[PDB]
């Protein structure tokens, strides 16, 4: 439900994104600001630190591909459900995490987004954005539905 | 609030500086664009960009955060009348502060590079939280 | 997503319920244990009390418009998205109350048919209202999504 | 928490008496039917119907409540050691303490006709949020 000023605003940031680097610094902040989502990772190893955390290269690695998740659902804005459906299963009947931390989660990124790109992070910019990550929780949530 | 988290509070913040009554207004612009509920409570609020009235009132905002950092060890006795107000008046619902302190967090991680670490970040969403805690503690 | 089990629990308790009494109790209870929520309800007079607000006649009248909504939604389980589709952009686009206190308004409901229902409002009775008024806040909310 | 809402609290929750363990029990089963998130949080408990383990975490459950009750002027002391294992421990998801905080709500009205009164329900709402507030407060 983006409008094309919304959706222009969202893919002009998103070529800008460093898909190596921005997952991974998204999932890490989730672990320090809500460190209850760590239950889900304890293999991951040293979380011990926000530092730990960060410079964990799990945490790096994983991040990647939530970022990865991310992308396929900003290309699909129109089927979130479909685009998410495996994951939502995933997420919903075997792992069983509360969806209220994919909303947390999603905010995290706009953190992360705002930091990289200050100023260019628009108050409007943010709304269009705000838009994306929650339909995606709202998708990754469907089995819960 | 641990120590660490006071001193970091102080930090990020110390930062925003003479900007604060600037960085309130854009975060109610982030709040009112990004969920639009929240603006059925000024309807009386010019709630255009660069409004005269949301600028005043992100000053007074920010400065309620201010005294808020100066008396961080007793916020409930620092914010009491601000807890009235927003439980009994103004009914503000209590999700709509989850949004603000969202907001004010980009905002503050879109004027503080050095600063938004993971570390700050964190305490200053605890920051936040504990304020909220306060002015929804009167219903 | 009910199961024959679930809705037979569903049925047979909704059967019994005063569908003239029950709306204006749950949403008296809203207006009194979250008071924020009176907020739209300025034009019903003394809201003053609890007393006041369970006695106070335009309460109950509305309350019995809200039953009248889930009672459809009941009958509707397959397809609560149309169902309340006009009753969204009502909440949504025109009263903009958060989605929040739908959950918090079905969650009243369910302590409503506890208190009625004592011991007959089992367990897993109870697991498949949350279901159903799960189901109602989140299509009355899809104006949001 | 008002003077009326610790009356009412007192009040609602004498009535509970020597069932306070059986109730506990049945909240939680409650919770686990209706929210099977929270059942991650027990994978070493049997979750089924009539489990010594569940009975037995029940009344743990409700020994803190009335230990909260008994102190409902000092609860962040009271309840400090459980805010520890809850947040440091068993880092629970702070949305769950909702889920059993209701499913605490239901539990009494069924089992209380007469006490579980509008403005019980409210300051028994009240109580169990301020019991949620200090067991999440630790993160
Ligand atoms: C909100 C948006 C989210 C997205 C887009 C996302 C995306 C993903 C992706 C792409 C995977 C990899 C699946 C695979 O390897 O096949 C994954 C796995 C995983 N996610 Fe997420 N995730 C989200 C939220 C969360 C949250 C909030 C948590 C925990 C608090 C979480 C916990 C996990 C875990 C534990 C795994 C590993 C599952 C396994 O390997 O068995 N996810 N997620
Ligand atoms: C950290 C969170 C917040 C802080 C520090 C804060 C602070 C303040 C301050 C200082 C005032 C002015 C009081 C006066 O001049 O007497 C005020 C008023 C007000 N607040 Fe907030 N507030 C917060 C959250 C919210 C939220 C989340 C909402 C609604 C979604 C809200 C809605 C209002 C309204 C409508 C007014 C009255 C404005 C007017 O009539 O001019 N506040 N608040
Ligand atoms: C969660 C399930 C809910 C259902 C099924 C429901 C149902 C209804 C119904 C059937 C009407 C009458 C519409 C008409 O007369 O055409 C209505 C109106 C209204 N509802 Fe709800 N409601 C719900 C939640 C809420 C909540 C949580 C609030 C406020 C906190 C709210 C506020 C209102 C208001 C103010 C009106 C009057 C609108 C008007 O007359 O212009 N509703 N609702
Ligand atoms: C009013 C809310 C709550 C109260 C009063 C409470 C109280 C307690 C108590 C007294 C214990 C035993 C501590 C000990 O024996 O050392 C405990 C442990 C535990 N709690 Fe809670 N709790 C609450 C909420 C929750 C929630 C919401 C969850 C998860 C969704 C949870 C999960 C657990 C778990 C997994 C244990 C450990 C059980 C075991 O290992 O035997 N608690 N809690």
């Amino acid at each position: 439900h983006l409008t094309p000023e919304e959706k222009s605003a969202v893919t002009a940031l998103w070529g800008k994104v460093n898909v190596d680097e921005v997952g991974g610094e998204a999932l890490g902040r989730l672990l320090v600001v809500y460190p209850w989502t760590q239950r889900f990772f304890e293999s991951f190893g040293d979380l011990s630190t926000p530092d730990a955390v960060m410079g964990n290269p799990k945490v790096k690695a994983h991040g990647k591909k939530v970022l990865g998740a991310f992308s396929d659902g900003l290309a699909h804005l129109d089927n979130l459900k479909g685009t998410f459906a495996t994951l939502s299963e995933l997420h919903c009947d075997k792992l069983h995490v509360d969806p209220e931390n994919f909303r947390l989660l999603g905010n995290v990124l706009v953190c992360v987004l705002a930091h990289h790109f200050g100023k260019e992070f628009t108050p409007p910019v943010q709304a269009a954005y705000q838009k994306v990550v929650a339909g995606v929780a709202n998708a990754l949530a469907h089995k819960y539905h | 609030l641990s120590p660490a988290d006071k001193t970091n509070v102080k930090a990020a913040w110390g930062k925003v500086g003479a900007h604060a009554g600037e960085y309130g207004a854009e975060a109610l612009e982030r709040m009112f664009l990004s969920f639009p509920t929240t603006k059925t409570y000024f309807p009386h609020f010019d709630l255009s960009h660069g409004s005269a009235q949301v600028k005043g009132h992100g000053k007074k905002v920010a400065d309620a955060l201010t005294n808020a950092v100066a008396h961080v060890d007793d916020m409930p006795n620092a914010l009491s009348a601000l807890s009235d107000l927003h439980a009994h008046k103004l009914r503000v619902d209590p999700v709509n502060f989850k949004l603000l302190s969202h907001c004010l967090l980009v905002t503050l991680a879109a004027h503080l590079p050095a600063e938004f670490t993971p570390a700050v970040h964190a305490s200053l969403d605890k920051f936040l939280a504990s304020v909220s805690t306060v002015l929804t503690s009167k219903y």
